[PDB]
């Protein structure tokens, strides 16, 4: 043929791939966290938006932080061969590297772990995309004027 | 002949290192709402890290914080576009 | 305007 590139990701295959939705609202009572009002809202928008880019949206709520390992854990162990990409959105409280379950935090670095490049055969060389609505610490940025 | 195991990942961060995160009750979160507005509109036109810049503005810009305790008013927010891709993404073919 |  004639010359080529390889500066962009293959999204050509037959799935686009999974898009899991982590919508975490309520929290067990124990653990003293508020309920996240408005995140259903960021749910049933990230469902549609991406279901429009084609992608298979798995909407999963108000889970524990060992339900958020396994499922983050079976996933992995699924068949990506014919899936271009992988998305996570992850909802729910957090800190600096952390994200909670409804029962209790869960290191971020314990989520993507399982999708790394050497675990997760299935995703080797594809994006695996995580997008992460959580505090990230308690700063406040007071803004400048322009 | 080997890649990272640590590449291809991209993290969309909804706030700076550090920082709170905003949520509206009624609207969503600040991040959320920009982001699902950011990919209706361009994601059959820009590459993922031009709609992800795009948030950034649209979040820095049109989001302030409202509240009666002045510790929590008025505050602003930047989210965090974090990559270890190697290649630039299209969500279109 | 909550934060989380």
């Amino acid at each position: 043929s004639g010359i080529s590139l390889d500066n962009s990701y293959k999204m050509d295959y037959p799935e686009m791939g999974l898009c899991i939705i982590i919508n975490n609202k309520n929290f067990h009572k124990s653990t003293g966290m508020t309920s996240r009002s408005g995140t259903d809202v960021d749910a049933a928008n990230l469902r549609e938006t991406f279901r429009n880019l084609k992608y298979e949206v798995r909407n999963k709520n108000d889970l524990t932080r060992e339900e958020i390992v396994e499922l983050m854990r079976d996933v992995s162990k699924e068949d990506h061969s014919k899936r271009s990409s992988f998305v996570c959105v992850l909802l729910s409280h957090g800190e600096e590297g952390i994200i909670f379950g409804t029962n209790g935090p869960v290191d971020l670095k314990k989520i993507t772990n399982f999708f790394r490049g050497d675990r997760c055969r299935e995703l080797t060389g594809k994006p695996k995309l995580f997008i992460i609505q959580a505090c990230r610490g308690t700063e406040l940025d007071c803004g400048i004027e322009t | 002949h080997k890649i990272p195991v640590e590449a291809d990942f991209l993290y969309a961060y909804s706030t700076a290192p550090g920082y709170y995160s905003w949520r509206n009750s009624k609207d969503g979160s600040w991040f959320i709402q920009s982001l699902c507005a950011m990919l209706k509109q361009y994601a059959d036109k820009l590459e993922f890290m031009h709609i992800l810049t795009r948030v950034n503005r649209k979040v820095a810009t049109e989001f302030e914080s409202f509240s009666f305790d002045a510790t929590f008013h008025a505050k602003k927010q930047i989210p965090c576009i974090v990559s270890m891709l190697t290649k630039e993404l299209y969500f279109y073919h | 305007d909550e934060v989380d």
